[PDB]
């Protein structure tokens, strides 16, 4: 009827990531979109706070490197995880869905890693 | 005096005549006290004797009442006409095979509920030694989750179950969580397999509608999430147990 | 043979379009999109940052679009919706007893929002006052 | 008819049925037990109990106290040897349920807590908030899932038992969904079908407590004992008849008339006690019967409140307080809000006496075995001789697990030393059950079963109520006779096969009519007033231990007549003085 010894699932790995990811984007994502997507391109900032030199100065700092990484990657692992499941909820057949979405994640992750060990 | 009337639309279905369900309409008298179950009784008595449905307690504690009212899973005996003056359409509990009229096949539910071993496991204490010692503080850990009357409304509420009929379900999982969290039970490992399945806690995307409809405020959703956490702990332990 | 013909209603791809509760669920998950899009954007900026002031100015020019400014406003909206709903659900994962009673979620929900507030302030400070 | 082999077949998945099934699987690990029920086990009526289950617990208590409480409350019609076995095995079964998980409420030190019910001097009722029945029925049911010996036949309607040469040989049931008859063979059948409250217009029972089990034992020459004793609960909601637990009062609830007067003080239950401290034995916490009768007296004086749903008196709980209410009366509150639209914190709850528990039932010896060898009965459908003329509060649930276990073990032995029977006969019995069913199916006459149902209820309410007169009891007997003739003119317009409730309700109705007659005749003949049975006519208004300290045995012959016989009550250490 219901299988007596079902195969364990591997979801606790993506769920675990998506977890940390959702939490990071819940606490730090709003402020960041403010700065980067609104304040910055509207000059709504004091003096040279968001100037190339200053941003680069930061991005190149250890903490800045770690922060930029997590700020890009964690959200990805959360978001892609969700889109993956959205596919199902919507009844959209996606070949190798898992590889697609989590792959894309890993790729971008790497890409990001390279970017922060610095171009 | 003079009672008001309500045109109730009931989705009938006879597996010996009908190819598919089809609406029927009945005029039913009612007042500020008239419940759906009351209505269904009236219909069977004076309008259509072949109307079949499940019920018993009449006081929302047994759990056989389950059905859909205007696409919302509810307990007929805790549903009142006074609230549906602008139309009421009654169908068999969603996400279950319609057997006849308002009766659906609850087999999956039952098997699911059975699969998680809902019983104290592994405690050697015997009657003569007295009862276990459990504090209020300890009981609080699972109390809420023990109030499930197995009505099955949560299953008609869960979209993941409607998409994946193999999903053991909200109730099932809550029941399981109920025993896992009982300081008197020692059979958590006997249950994990099922909760760790893809058809277990991991089939839930926290839509949360189940907790929204639970007539007994068990909040199964909260149980599943908590399950996910335990399942995840289990997965780690298993990864580090190369023993 | 049985005289039973169990009718199984079908479940369309538009099931969530019915009841508002489902629609809002969809919306909640819909937040994933603007979220990744923003991560992507952050990568553009990151690499434009590395390809010198020339490139960085090209990135900033992009953000000034203002169609991209609308998309980013939408992104902030989506982001908040996520924070709002996330906070409501997260507490349902903890089973804490405070003196014989299963507490929550209110206490937790309040803390998270508190932490977000302080964080939003500390980052804005850091990113602007110095 | 297909057939199934089983060692013992248990009809009924209620508290009793389940406890029996488990006791049988623990007794004979290799047994094949067929647990049958017309509803999934958890929908049995035991789920609705809210008060609790008695079991000597406290250090200053004694099985003797519980023993005396039971005998006194039963007005000495208790089989004193049975009661003794009972009180001695309660502690064990409640503790055992605790071991199976049942979440009884606790004392801060983690010990289980107990409260007072049924007027007992020493509190000894164990409880699970005010959802005790729910928590027992489910504990039992779920506990029973670990025993592979128990093979359930969920939603199977037992039609009749099979008897030959004084021994039971199985039963015939109907697969409710399939609409097909089935034959289960066993040398021991346990009847655990519950009471028959549903023969009353207004009651606290679930729609399934129709007394089927009793009706079947009647068809096989077995007698129903003490059926005249129908226990009414003083506080039920108008119309629905839904139960407002005694707890509302144990927490300081009061009962007032249209003048706001706590009328119970004028009926010997005075002096009035302060809103604060309610006292056992007094006012709203007085003798059950007196509280129910007070309603009737208030009604005569014209002191009751007239409502669309009928005359009532008010159960006032406001002075209880949020905390207390929600900590000890959460259910009662929700019921009140939902069915009478009343917040027990803001307003008073409209109530009135309601038909509640069936004391009488299938006659059984001290081991739950009936006159038919192999046939047992336990639970509210039986009559182990524990309740006498008035059941003690919280003693019924205790009974389920104390005597359910017994029944289970005994049935196990009884089927192992049963030997074989005449196959052609047993098979001829099944053919009979089937033929009879067809007869009912092909019956025509244009009479609506439901209108008969209604009339029956109205009759039991008017003729066999709280106060009985020979004129009205007779009126009721004459009605039931009539309704029997009408029953034969009933046409079951639904000829379907998948979950045909029209047929099943009709059968159920048949059993009620039979059982209702036992009750009415039993009462009309009992020319005395004892426990639940109170008469107003001269020479009957008092308890007669000279001429009626005996059980009423009601049999139903093949000619449709209800004959009475009387048996003696086993006294042991407590004579009736
Ligand atoms: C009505 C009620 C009774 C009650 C109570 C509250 C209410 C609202 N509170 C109590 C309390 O607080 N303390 C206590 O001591 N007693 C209380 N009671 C009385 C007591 O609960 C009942 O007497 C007792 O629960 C009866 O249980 P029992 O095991 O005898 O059986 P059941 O629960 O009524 O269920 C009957 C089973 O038999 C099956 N059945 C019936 N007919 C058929 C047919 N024809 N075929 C197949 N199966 C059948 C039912 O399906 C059920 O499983
Ligand atoms: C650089 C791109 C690399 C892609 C990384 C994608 C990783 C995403 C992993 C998702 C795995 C999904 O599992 C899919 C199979 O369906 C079965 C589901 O049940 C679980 C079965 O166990 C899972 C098996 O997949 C294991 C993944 O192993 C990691 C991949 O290592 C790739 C290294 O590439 C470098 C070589 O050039
Ligand atoms: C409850 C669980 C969770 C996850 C991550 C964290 Cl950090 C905390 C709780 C959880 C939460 C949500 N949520 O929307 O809030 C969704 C799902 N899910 O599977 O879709 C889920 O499993
Ligand atoms: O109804 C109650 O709460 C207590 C009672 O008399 C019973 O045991 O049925
Ligand atoms: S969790 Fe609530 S809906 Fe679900 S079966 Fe249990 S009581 Fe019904
Ligand atoms: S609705 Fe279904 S998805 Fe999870 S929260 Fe309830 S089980
Ligand atoms: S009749 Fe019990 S849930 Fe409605």
């Amino acid at each position: 009827m219901i299988n007596p010894n079902p195969k364990r699932s591997d979801e606790p790995v993506f769920w675990g990531l998506f977890g940390a990811g959702g939490m990071w984007s819940a606490i730090i994502a709003p402020v960041m979109i403010l700065l980067v997507g609104i304040l910055l391109p509207l000059g709504l900032f004091p003096g040279d706070a968001l100037s190339y030199e200053r941003v680069l100065a930061f991005a190149q700092s250890f903490i800045g490197r770690v922060f930029l990484f997590l700020m890009i990657v964690l959200p990805l692992w959360c978001g892609l995880h969700r889109m993956h499941h959205a596919m199902h909820d919507l009844k959209i057949h996606v070949p190798a869905g898992k590889w697609v979405f989590y792959g894309l994640a890993a790729i971008l992750t790497v890409v990001t890693l390279i970017g922060v060990v610095t171009i | 005096a003079e009672m008001k009337n309500l045109k109730i639309e009931v989705v009938r279905y006879n597996p010996e005549v009908d190819t598919a369900p089809h609406s029927a309409f009945y005029e039913v008298p009612y007042d500020a006290t008239t419940s759906l179950l009351d209505a269904l009784g009236y219909i069977k008595d004076n309008l259509a004797p072949d109307l079949s449905y499940r019920w018993s307690c009449r006081m929302a504690i047994c759990g056989s009442c389950g059905m859909m009212v205007n696409n919302v899973p509810k307990l007929a005996c805790k549903t009142f006409l006074r609230d549906y003056t602008d139309g009421m359409k009654v169908e068999a509990l969603a996400n279950f095979p319609i057997e006849r009229d308002l009766v659906v096949d609850m087999t999956h539910f039952i098997e699911s509920l059975e699969a998680i071993k809902p019983y104290i496991i592994g405690n050697s204490r015997t009657a003569d030694q007295g009862t276990n010692i459990q504090t209020p503080a300890q009981m609080a850990k699972y109390h809420q989750f023990s109030g499930c009357i197995n009505c099955g409304l949560c299953y008609a509420a869960c979209p993941q179950f409607g998409l994946n009929p193999e999903f053991i379900g909200p109730a099932a999982i809550t029941l399981a969580h109920r025993y896992n969290e009982d300081s008197r039970d020692h059979g958590k490992k006997e249950r994990m397999a099922q909760l760790n399945s893809q058809n277990g806690v991991w089939s839930c995307t926290f839509v949360g509608y189940c907790s929204e409809v639970c007539p007994k405020h068990v909040d199964p959703a909260a149980a599943i999430q908590q399950g996910k956490v335990e399942s995840s702990k289990d997965f780690l332990i298993a990864t580090l147990k190369p023993r | 043979t049985t005289k039973r013909k169990p009718y199984v209603r079908p479940m369309t791809s538009t099931w969530w379009k019915k009841l508002p509760f489902y629609r809002f669920y969809m919306l909640r998950e819909g937040t994933a999109v603007p979220a990744v899009w923003f991560s992507i954007e952050l990568i553009f900026g990151l690499f434009a940052l590395k390809n010198g002031p020339e490139a960085w100015a090209g990135f900033v020019d992009f953000l000034q679009n203002p169609v991209i400014v609308i998309i980013n406003l939408i992104t902030l909206a989506a982001a908040l919706l996520h924070t709002k709903t996330w906070f409501e659900l997260a507490p349902k994962a903890a089973n804490i007893i405070v003196k014989d009673e299963k507490m929550g979620p209110e206490p937790i929900i309040k803390s998270l929002w508190a932490v977000t507030v302080v964080a939003t302030i500390v980052i804005l400070f850091v990113a602007l006052y110095w | 008819m297909q057939t199934f082999q089983a060692d013992l077949a248990i009809v009924g998945a209620g508290g009793a049925g389940l406890r029996a099934a488990i006791a049988a699987a623990q007794a004979n690990p290799n047994a094949k037990i067929a647990l049958i029920s017309k509803v999934y086990p958890m929908r049995s009526h035991t789920v609705a109990a809210e008060g609790g289950s008695a079991a000597v617990a406290q250090d200053h208590d004694s099985f003797e106290y519980h023993f005396h409480d039971t005998v006194a409350g039963g007005d000495w019609l208790c089989e004193q040897d049975v009661v003794d076995y009972f009180v001695h095995h309660c502690p064990t079964e409640m503790t055992q349920l605790e071991l199976w998980g049942c979440p009884w409420s606790r004392r801060p030190d983690g010990s289980v807590n107990v409260r007072r019910f049924g007027g007992m001097k020493i509190e000894r009722t164990w409880f699970a908030a005010d959802k005790t029945g729910f928590h027992m029925l489910h504990t039992l049911f779920q506990t029973s899932l670990q025993f592979p010996q128990i093979q359930r036949f969920d939603e199977h309607f037992v039609l009749d038992i099979l008897v030959d040469d004084g021994h039971v040989r199985g039963l015939v049931a109907m697969n409710m969904m399939e609409g097909t008859l089935v034959q289960i063979r066993a040398n021991a059948v346990v009847m655990a079908t519950g009471g028959a409250g549903r023969v009353y217009r207004y009651n606290t029972n679930g729609g399934i407590v129709t007394g089927d089990g009793m009706g079947m034992a009647l068809s096989h020459g077995v007698p129903l004992r003490d059926m005249e004793f129908v226990q009414y609960h003083p506080t039920g909601l108008p119309g629905s008849g839904i139960l407002m637990t005694e707890g509302c009062r144990g927490e300081g609830g009061i009962l007032v008339n249209k003048n706001g007067y706590r009328y119970l003080q004028d009926y010997g239950m005075g002096p009035e006690t302060p809103l604060g401290e309610p006292k056992n034995k007094y006012m709203e916490l007085g003798p059950r019967d007196k509280v129910s009768q007070a309603f009737w007296h208030e009604w005569r004086k014209g002191n009751t409140i007239s409502t669309p749903r009928g005359d009532v008196v008010y159960l006032d709980l406001r002075h209880l307080g949020e905390k207390k209410l929600h900590e000890r009366l959460p259910f009662i509150c929700e019921l009140a809000k939902a069915y009478v639209g009343v917040d027990p914190v803001k307003e008073p709850i409209p109530v009135r006496p309601t038909a509640h528990y069936t004391m009488g039932g299938i006659e059984t010896d001290q081991n739950c075995e009936t006159r038919i060898k192999g046939l047992f009965a336990v639970g509210e459908c039986s009559s182990v001789g524990l309740h006498g003329a008035n059941r003690l509060g919280s003693n019924s649930l205790a009974e389920l697990v104390v005597f359910g276990r017994l029944a289970g073990e005994q049935a196990t032995e009884r089927a192992a030393t049963a030997g074989n029977g005449n196959e052609a006969a047993i098979e001829a019995q099944a053919a009979g059950v089937e033929q009879r069913l067809k007869d009912l199916v092909n019956q025509d006459g244009g009479e609506n079963w439901a209108k008969i149902r209604d009339e029956m209820g109205l009759a039991m309410e008017e003729g066999c109520g709280i106060y009985r007169t020979p004129e009205l009891m007779q009126k009721t007997i004459d009605k039931l006779a009539e309704l029997q003739e009408r029953f034969k003119r009933v046409r079951i317009t639904d000829t379907s096969s998948v979950f045909n409730t029209d047929l099943l309700y009709t059968i159920e109705l048949g059993h009620g009519l039979n059982v209702a007659e036992c009750m009415a005749h039993s009462a009309m003949a009992r020319k005395e007033s004892r426990g639940a049975h109170q008469r107003l006519d001269e020479g009957c208004t008092e308890r007669d231990d000279v001429n009626f300290l005996k059980h009423t045995l009601a049999f139903r012959d093949a000619d449709g007549t209800t004959r009475l016989e009387y048996s003696d009550v086993k006294i042991t250490t407590l004579p009736p003085a």
